[PDB]
RNA sequence: GUUGACCUCGGAUCAGGUAGGAGGACCCGCUGAACUUAAGCAUAUCAAUAAGCGGAGGAAAAGAAACCAACAGGGAUUGCCCUAGUAACGGCGAGUGAAGCGGCAACAGCUCAAAUUUGAAAGCUGGCUUCGGCCCGCGUUGUAAUUUGGAGAGGAUGCUUUGGGCGAGGCUCCUUCUGAGUUCCCUGGAACGGGACGCCACAGAGGGUGAGAGCCCCGUAUAGUUGGAAGCCAAGCCUGUGUAAAGCUCCUUCGACGAGUCGAGUAGUUUGGGAAUGCUGCUCAAAAUGGGAGGUAAAUUUCUUCUAAAGCUAAAUACCGGCCAGAGACCGAUAGCGCACAAGUAGAGUGAUCGAAAGAUGAAAAGCACUUUGAAAAGAGGGUUAAAUAGCACGUGAAAUUGUUGAAAGGGAAGCGCUUGUGACCAGACUUGCGCCCGGCGGAUCAUCCGGUGUUCUCACCGGUGCACUCCGCCGGGCUCAGGCCA
RNA sequence: CCGGGACCGAGGACCGCGCUCUGCAAGGAUGCUGGCGUAAUGGUCACCAGCGACCCGUCUUGAAACACGGACCAAGGAGUCAAGGUUUUGCGCGAGUGUUUGGGUGUAAAACCCGCACGCGUAAUGAAAGUGAACGUAGGUGAGAGCUUCGGCGCAUCAUCGA
RNA sequence: AGACUAAUCGAACCAUCUAGUAGCUGGUUACCGCCGAAGUUUCCCUCAGGAUAGCAGUGUCGACCUUCAGUUUUAUGAGGU
RNA sequence: GCGUGAGCCCGGGUCGAACGGCCUCUAGUGCAGAUCUUGGUGGUAGUAGCAAAUACUUCAAUGAGAACUUGAAGGACCGAAGUGGGGAAAGGUUCCAUGUGAACAGCGGUUGGACAUGGGUUAGUCGAUCCUAAGCCAUAGGGAAGUUCCGUUUCAAAGGGGC
RNA sequence: AAACUUUCAACAACGGAUCUCUUGGUUCUGGCAUCGAUGAAGAACGCAGCGAAAUGCGAUAAGUAAUGUGAAUUGCAGAAUUCCGUGAAUCAUCGAAUCUUUGAACGCACAUUGCGCCCGCCGGUAUUCCGGCGGGCAUGCCUGUUCGAGCGUCAU
């Protein structure tokens, strides 16, 4: 509050009274009379540099750098070693990227939670769903008082085409803990790299995979970036004939023997 | 998850409303389940508890005991059932308070208004299922 | 002379009405500082701000050009972005500082004075009233219709326009109803904990219940469903009719337009406004193609653009003061409002005013019956409880400071660094391991080959064969090697 | 050329320089033997003994100061936030760059999408009216990393004469 | 009498402007590693204060540029202690 | 037990409902000092002191307990400008009776202006009420942007008596 | 050798730090527009079966009527309804009422529970006096009504 600590009429007593110079309350008949005020070191005073509401809470990001980062996250979602290093259980999924036929499209195809839960098990996503259910704890601080009581893990993300699939599948997957949905044309970096860590586990639909290239074509002012290298495999380059045939003979070994 | 904007999910507001509720609201908060026989007979699952009906205890230290409801102490959120008591130092007998959510009603006090309650809830409870069946 | 008017000014506890005070976060005006900065200080700045005074509403205010411009022209008011820290002001120091154009949010236009109804004051307050009007009064020193500059009045000309009543159907508000385990075992005073087996989910938000509960209870999701009231919009139907009133196309001629106001001089204040941007006091004081403006004072000649001195009007904008509601990378009882509590309270001051401290027994009071000592307060037994190492001086219970018990030192401070000694107390390490030979015991099936299946395509696994000088395990005896501390 | 003592043993297959050359004292310690296997070695604390040792913080040329503050303990207690500049580090695009004043949309203060104006940059110089960047393979000379057909070509940058 | 005006008078008491300004006194909170000063020049109503140059740290870039030096030697100038 | 160090880890006791490691993000983030703020506690220390107003003694009763409670008997002081008998201002139940653990009466206390429970203030003649004084404020009027300032008989058409 | 002073541990004291908790603050966002002469905001005094405060109410006083719900309130006690119909409750809702003395505050005053005037009814022999009860009497201004003033001024 703007007036906290400044609702008194204290004044300094000045030197000569054998007390420290600091404003003191005036009057008599209470404990409060004669006590210090207005200081950051005083009980019931004002704090040092009170906080204001015109600090910067939001941040501006170039739209080109936003689009770069979301594309980089989609590419990392098709690398199975990265999925395991982010904590996902994918030992029984047949292929990555995982694509399911449009059997989730019709009216009430998976509009029931029982049907949607059954489909995830057959596809091979069951163990990752059970991982979330078994992880649930009480938060470890004062966040419990402020509306944030529990913590849990993250599960698969489901990407669909609202024009062809029909948007009725959002109801079916909503109540299962850990499962999120997102349309193919509104992808979110907060969901694709939760916590700043890459490799989210994603389940696509056939209609959505067909639309993905058209989505990136219609982005004015953006084209998919070019890389700074061309061959990412470093061992093939160093151990090729083009390079190994012009080198100088080795000058030593990995361990040098001690002389003198 | 809640959707409507008039619903609040706040720990502070929810405890305040519970512990300062008036008397006509405390009646609904103190409900109990019916037994399987009555549940089948009436097609009703729960009802607010009333003085003058039988009860069996299914939780706590006084399990498997039965009796009639002698008082509904809404100011304390407890009920008293006959013959479940305790002795003070002097030897005087004093009843023990049981929360109504860990008893089951095995026989309910009946009158004209009680029958209206049971008929009203049953009719709606089956109309929902009939419309849901389509 | 009498009597009857008119004008102005009064009385009445005459009939009927209306204002004051509170609130003032935001709104419309008046009045008005100094601290401070200029490294001193007077013009300047702080500031056209704080304090003081008057007047309104859910918004107020502003508003349909006496505007901007200088273009190929825009077109009432308000607010955001940009113009722009720019033109300009300033002991030209410190410092200060707008507007037109451009994009958007929101869009909406109007009524008086100045004319003769003059073949008919055609207008209005009040009283009484079968309800249809009647009666006095106001008013010709002007109440209705007609006209407002975009025009209009007055003439031609021949087409077009309008009044009532029903009304399906929909929207808003209140109210009744809504899925699934108290299944079995262990710990525990008490499952809401661990294990096993199930179910619901457009509902796994939140809270309670003897400890972390989707299925014990309230609620949470979804469109529906029982009943009730008042408004708003609206598809489409049924009916009169030109007495009257209204729009359009052309034209010789007409065409009223706000005065101690504009403007000028001078004084003060104010603005970015500079031979003077606005406001107010005093003196002078207009005009009919006249008048204002056109950011450098003046005379002469042109040009452009509007039309002052009378008035009304929704939206986009401000505000958490009032009544409600939803939230947070906020605080967690010396923090957060002065106040989580019988807090603007107790208390102080003649008064204006000043103004605290203070949350937590236990799931449940089950808040200690009885005996005994004591004048009593209380003590000792004995009880309740999972616990009294929870007894209302009540969760946990740190330090300063103090009591008892135990160990030790002390010839005018004590405490501390390096290094031995004595006494007390104590962590590690070690207890065997691999191999070879001899004997006993038990079990297989060791090498090879055939069939099948994988895979790194030559390497494996499974089935069959094997069947005692092979393979594996245990026990008993001997031998070599390696192993802890100090010399 | 022979004796006598003290302190130390880093390194961890071979490789080297060499010599008195079946081998060695030559690029860093091995061999043999005894006692004990636990409070014996070792560690912590208290106390006596030898030597050493002025009260901290602060201003100051100079503090143990007869210079100031400090009886003791617990909890609180001081370079922050906004706008505007500047240099340097990381990132995107690049003669361009910037979605978020606004509109569309949404699982609704998030995420996703759109483009008319506008800001900074692409041209300077004068008080102003105004005017406005190639003689040359975008010049000559001296250095210059790198490349090179070995004759030379010469980046960045510095000095110098010109357009 | 600069005396009295509620223990207050060479200008009372109360709330607000107000967290008034201070070239001046006091304080300013964990550890280890590497480098390491100045009290001097010029100007200021400047003398208990600032700006400016010097002294110091950090980041680099150009070549790893025959490159330099608080020094000696040889040849050759100036000086009035 | 580990670490040069700020620190980290384990054993024993008490206790009763939530908490940590790792990578990023964020800040009201680290105390011995400020005659620092709030609260609590020492030495001094059972220390300084509890000395104006002439003064007490015997027996009995009450009571757990008597110098400061009650009765009687002695000895004294105030000495009618009183330590007597009544009032005004001010206070507000302090008045009376019965009873009482703690706290208060700077020693004690069975006593109390303390603590608990009850009771108590009677007017045609005493006062207020009526009159005017110094003074204060309405009305007629005049100032002032205004909160309001002046004005009290005035430059006012200002009343009361009977049938 | 004790006592005394000093250091460490256990238990017991003094004091209220630490940990966990929260029907309270603080900040943001959204919706709405409603005080008063028909007596407001604020002040005083009273009201419960047993209450000092706090909360509520006004001599109809810890509340009355009306509508909904459907069996309580609770520290003690008593009593009522006990759902037939005639209905518990410091329940919810709220459209009909009551609402002391004041306050812009209004017959004149007020440091007083002070002093008047007008109309009506009821008692005391009463139009005039005394007592009880009911209704009234402020100021500024507007429209209208009625009674007036002035050689201001018209006609006869
Ligand atoms: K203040
Ligand atoms: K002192
Ligand atoms: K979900
Ligand atoms: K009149
Ligand atoms: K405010
Ligand atoms: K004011
Ligand atoms: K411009
Ligand atoms: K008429
Ligand atoms: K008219
Ligand atoms: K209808
Ligand atoms: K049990
Ligand atoms: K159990
Ligand atoms: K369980
Ligand atoms: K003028
Ligand atoms: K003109
Ligand atoms: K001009
Ligand atoms: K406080
Ligand atoms: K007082
Ligand atoms: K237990
Ligand atoms: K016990
Ligand atoms: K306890
Ligand atoms: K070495
Ligand atoms: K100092
Ligand atoms: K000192
Ligand atoms: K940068
Ligand atoms: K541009
Ligand atoms: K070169
Ligand atoms: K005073
Ligand atoms: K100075
Ligand atoms: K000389
Ligand atoms: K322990
Ligand atoms: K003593
Ligand atoms: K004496
Ligand atoms: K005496
Ligand atoms: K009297
Ligand atoms: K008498
Ligand atoms: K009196
Ligand atoms: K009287
Ligand atoms: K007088
Ligand atoms: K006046
Ligand atoms: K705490
Ligand atoms: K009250
Ligand atoms: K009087
Ligand atoms: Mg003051
Ligand atoms: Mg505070
Ligand atoms: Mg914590
Ligand atoms: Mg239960
Ligand atoms: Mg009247
Ligand atoms: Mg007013
Ligand atoms: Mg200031
Ligand atoms: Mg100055
Ligand atoms: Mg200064
Ligand atoms: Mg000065
Ligand atoms: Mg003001
Ligand atoms: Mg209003
Ligand atoms: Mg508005
Ligand atoms: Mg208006
Ligand atoms: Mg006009
Ligand atoms: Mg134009
Ligand atoms: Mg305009
Ligand atoms: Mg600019
Ligand atoms: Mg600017
Ligand atoms: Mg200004
Ligand atoms: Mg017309
Ligand atoms: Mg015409
Ligand atoms: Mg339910
Ligand atoms: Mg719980
Ligand atoms: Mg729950
Ligand atoms: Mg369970
Ligand atoms: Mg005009
Ligand atoms: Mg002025
Ligand atoms: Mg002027
Ligand atoms: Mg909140
Ligand atoms: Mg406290
Ligand atoms: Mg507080
Ligand atoms: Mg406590
Ligand atoms: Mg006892
Ligand atoms: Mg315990
Ligand atoms: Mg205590
Ligand atoms: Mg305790
Ligand atoms: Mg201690
Ligand atoms: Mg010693
Ligand atoms: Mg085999
Ligand atoms: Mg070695
Ligand atoms: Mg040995
Ligand atoms: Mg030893
Ligand atoms: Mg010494
Ligand atoms: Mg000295
Ligand atoms: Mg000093
Ligand atoms: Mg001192
Ligand atoms: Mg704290
Ligand atoms: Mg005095
Ligand atoms: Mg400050
Ligand atoms: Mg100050
Ligand atoms: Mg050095
Ligand atoms: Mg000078
Ligand atoms: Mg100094
Ligand atoms: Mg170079
Ligand atoms: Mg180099
Ligand atoms: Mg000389
Ligand atoms: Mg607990
Ligand atoms: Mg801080
Ligand atoms: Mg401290
Ligand atoms: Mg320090
Ligand atoms: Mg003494
Ligand atoms: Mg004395
Ligand atoms: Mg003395
Ligand atoms: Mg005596
Ligand atoms: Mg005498
Ligand atoms: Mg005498
Ligand atoms: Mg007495
Ligand atoms: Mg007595
Ligand atoms: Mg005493
Ligand atoms: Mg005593
Ligand atoms: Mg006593
Ligand atoms: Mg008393
Ligand atoms: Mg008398
Ligand atoms: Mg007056
Ligand atoms: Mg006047
Ligand atoms: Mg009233
Ligand atoms: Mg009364
Ligand atoms: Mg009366
Ligand atoms: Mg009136």
């Amino acid at each position: 509050s703007e007036k906290a600590g400044h609702q008194t009429s204290a004044e300094s007593w000045g030197t000569g009274r054998a007390v420290a110079r600091i404003p003191r309350v005036s009057g008599g008949g209470t404990h409060r009379a004669g006590q210090g005020a207005f200081g950051n070191m005083c009980r019931s005073g004002r704090m040092f540099a009170p906080t204001k509401i015109w600090r910067k809470w939001h941040v501006k990001i170039n739209q080109g750098q936003k689009r770069f980062a979301t594309a980089s996250a989609l590419a990392a979602s098709a690398v199975a070693p990265l999925l395991m290093a982010r904590g996902h259980q994918v030992s029984t999924v047949p292929e990555v990227p995982l694509v399911v036929d449009s059997a989730a499209v019709a009216g009430d195809a998976v509009a029931k939670t029982a049907a949607a839960y059954k489909l995830l098990k057959a596809i091979g996503a069951g163990p990752d769903v059970e991982k979330v259910k078994k992880s649930k704890k009480l938060r470890a601080g004062k966040g419990k008082m402020r509306g944030r009581r529990h913590r849990q893990r993250r599960g698969p993300l489901i990407v669909y085409s609202p024009e062809h699939d029909g948007k009725e599948l959002v109801k079916g997957f909503r109540n299962i803990p850990g499962v999120e949905t997102c349309p193919v044309d509104a992808l979110n970096l907060l969901q694709l790299a939760p916590g700043g860590h890459l490799g989210r586990f994603i389940v696509w639909t056939s209609a959505a995979i067909k639309q993905l290239d058209a989505v990136y074509e219609s982005k004015k002012g953006f084209f998919l970036p070019a890389n700074i290298v061309s061959q990412a495999d470093l061992s093939r380059l160093i151990n090729s004939t083009e390079i190994q045939s012009v080198l100088r003979a080795p000058k030593g070994e990995a361990r040098t023997k001690r002389a003198c | 998850m809640k959707v409507r904007p008039t619903v609040s999910s706040s720990r502070r507001k929810a405890r305040k409303a519970h512990f300062s509720a008036p008397s006509s609201v405390r009646r609904v908060i103190m409900s109990a389940p019916l037994s399987k026989e009555l549940r089948e007979k009436y097609n009703v699952r729960s009802i607010p508890i009333r003085k003058g009906d039988e009860v069996q205890i299914v939780r706590g230290a006084h399990k498997d005991k039965e009796g009639k409801v002698t008082s509904v102490y809404r100011l304390k959120y407890v009920i008293h059932v006959e013959r479940v008591t305790r002795e003070k130092a002097t030897g005087q007998t004093v009843p023990i308070g049981i929360h109504p959510s860990n008893v089951v009603i095995t026989k309910l006090h009946l009158d004209k208004d009680r029958e209206n309650i049971l008929a009203r809830i049953k009719a709606g409870r089956e109309q929902v299922a009939k419309a849901k069946g389509k």
